[PDB]
């Protein structure tokens, strides 16, 4: 989608706000914001490219200067009321009860050593998103590849300042997840993966820097030789 | 940045803490969200992965020239040689700065960032000014922000994380160093410096 | 500049919000808001070009959610200060004391005949910025034309929707006053100006309406043969 | 939308109001702003400009085929005519709905409209939400926002106000009204009739 939150290149954000120094958790709500990813993964609200589309439908607004986390968050919710997880009115009148009683306890619960173990094997053993084709690559290092100008509606990874501009390919990385399938729920559908090198002038015209280059990952479909 | 429109932080801290907890309470409810999960998750990043990571990584491709070769044809496989790897860096892709060029890395589109290697990033990195601008006018804000002059002869090579791919920089080893030791080389490498934003530390 | 105002074709930003009916100004603010344009402009703040820079330069986050004429009191302290006619820190107590007092009196003024005078010739007169060149029009009706991906971080009318992509000119207006001068503040040096028809297929790809044409008016400068 | 981040509308209106008395009270004393100055532009648009112009302009032009040609021709000219012009107006285009095409009006970079003719904009075509789609789906829009069906076979062509042309649209004259006069059609043509947004009224 063209949405807001696809920032590069947009001009008038402002100076970077960056303190010496900030914990890695600004707060304990943080924390657990963050621990909710691999729970609500594990029980199958979405995965990484669903994730992301969630925060990408966010209202810009409150994207653009929410805390990060809170992003985590909208996208819990919109997740979990697509898949009929999350009841909305009973989100409502908890979140009122904590409004009111902040200290309140949270609800009894058992601990479970296989969520220990999800979260240890995730965090070292990764979750890759490469995987084996039928095809071979289309395209090598150095052929010379347009970027598409479609602008689908649903998820993808087509930043809006690459569209329609002209890129080498510089390296092929193998097959991954196709992120405009997997974000809309169509499944992983992997496509042969490259970086292409966009010149600054390419990108930006005259006001580009005139030795700047930058390098963006483009899946098959969405370069074609010029 | 001014909005008459907004709350002050406290009353948004307020209202993110009592959503956050609500929603707690349900997936609590769910069987799916524990105490123990989320002290976990929060420990692992707090005190198990982070820069000190990388700065090892760094430290051998400098005194390593065989793993250095291997670390910028697959970063994944070369940093598994030290142990280190997992989640958010399962395709790393380290560029290695030179009197020529000189890299820097941002996920415009979100926040993307090797995680494996330097942690969880800091909030200026997952920002809308830092990946807004940096594909722009990267060398601007080097100087802007960072204090970081690069002369206009040198190209400056902008890294976006559009994919799974996860790009690291290896900084340039500090002249002056000769011989120094792996321990005393990983005091002059920082986060920033793998991130591209910074040289490493200067003396 | 790349600034977020420039909505068009952006996804996200949620559904109209029209009530049934509404009057032309929704508080005597909105009136005072109103009739600061021909003011400032009478006063040297900022011509027109100027005035939409200046809200160009807001808060993203700002602009989008707060009421329209508060972009324009934005845009008159943007250049109220450009021009050291607005001393801000006089402006902050000013506000802290109508915030605190606010039936206190506006300040005693002596009403003014010409200043009547100037809103009726503007409003029934017009402020035309046509104006006449030395040289004749580049391009004509029927000219197959790309759109300059120029990126100019001041004031400019380049749609980041049209950017790079090719149309056909329709219409040949004369000559205007040029926003990329006059918004910058580097004065009329009009240039010759075109309406030009893109397809939904050009500005959308595929996810573009198969029977529609966007028309988007375009200076000279922005556009080239082919 | 929600955000969690904004004040309420009570509280924004409440520091509008202060910062607006405020900037009010510094160009009061510079001399360049006064009440009677303020009171004027307001009746103006109030009261004296407004959609009935336009109404006016519709009507003619249903009833005058050289008049419409005209107005086709250069819009300015011909409204002056009417005594019609002025302020943001004064190079008006007009574009003839017909069977075959249905013209939209939109400024996505602000909130030009053509002020002569329609007087100020309502607030939801100056907002976001109308301008950041009518360019992309006009057809969905309309349909959604509007009631408005135009069949995909229809050309739908929206102008997007860039420059200080003012775009405005000569609805079609609604079927059943042979021999109507100037008065009894004027009630068919609303504002949204001539932004493109909704045809003339139907009976
Ligand atoms: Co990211
Ligand atoms: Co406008």
């Amino acid at each position: 989608m063209n949405g807001v939150y696809d920032v590069g290149g947009t001009d008038g954000l402002g100076p970077i706000n960056r303190p010496a120094d900030e914990p890695v958790f600004r707060a304990e709500w943080e924390k657990v914001a963050f621990a909710m990813f691999p729970a609500t993964f594990r029980a199958g609200f979405m995965g990484l490219d669903e994730f992301r589309f969630g925060i990408e439908q966010m209202n810009p607004a409150e994207y653009l200067e929410s805390p990060y986390y809170w992003h985590w968050i909208r996208t819990y919710i919109h997740h979990g009321v697509r898949t009929g997880k999350i009841d909305l009115e009973e989100l409502e009148r908890r979140t009122q009860y904590y409004r009111e009683n902040p200290d309140a306890p949270l609800p009894e619960h058992e601990q479970k050593p296989e969520l220990i173990e999800f979260v240890n094997q995730a965090v070292y053993g990764g979750l890759p998103a490469s995987r084996e084709v039928d095809r071979p690559p289309k395209f090598k290092e150095g052929d010379v590849v347009r970027f598409s100008t479609a602008s689908p509606k649903g998820h993808a990874r087509r930043a809006r300042y690459v569209r329609g501009k002209t890129g080498t390919v510089v390296k092929h990385h193998g097959a991954y997840i196709y992120p405009d399938t997997a974000g809309n729920g169509l499944g992983e559908c992997p496509e042969h993966l490259y970086t292409v090198r966009f010149t600054a002038q390419e990108l930006w015209g005259p006001e580009g820097d005139p030795n700047s280059s930058v390098y963006y990952d483009c899946w098959e479909p969405y370069i074609e030789l010029v | 940045t001014e909005n008459i429109l907004r709350k002050s932080d406290e009353e948004i801290q307020k209202e993110i803490t009592a959503r956050v907890k609500a929603l707690e309470s349900m997936l609590i409810e769910q069987g799916i969200l524990t105490t123990s999960m989320i002290d976990r998750m929060a420990e692992i990043y707090e005190n198990e992965v982070g820069p000190h990571l990388g700065a090892k990584v760094v430290v051998k491709a400098w005194t390593d020239p065989e793993f250095k070769k291997r670390l910028l044809a697959d970063g994944t496989e070369a940093c598994k040689e030290l142990g280190i790897g997992g989640l958010q860096g399962e395709d790393m892709m380290w560029v290695e700065n030179t009197d020529e060029v000189h890299h820097v890395v941002v996920c415009t589109l979100c926040s993307c960032y090797p995680r494996p290697v330097l942690g969880l990033p800091p909030n200026w990195f997952k920002e809308p000014q830092y990946r807004s601008r940096v594909v722009r006018e990267p060398r601007q804000l080097l100087k802007e922000e960072f204090g970081f002059e690069v002369p206009p002869s040198k190209e400056i090579k902008v890294w976006d994380s559009s994919s799974e791919m996860r790009f690291v920089v290896l900084p340039q080893r500090p002249a002056g160093t000769d011989g120094w030791s792996e321990e005393e080389l990983a005091t002059l490498v920082t986060r920033e410096s793998m991130i591209g934003v910074e040289p490493a530390k200067a003396v």
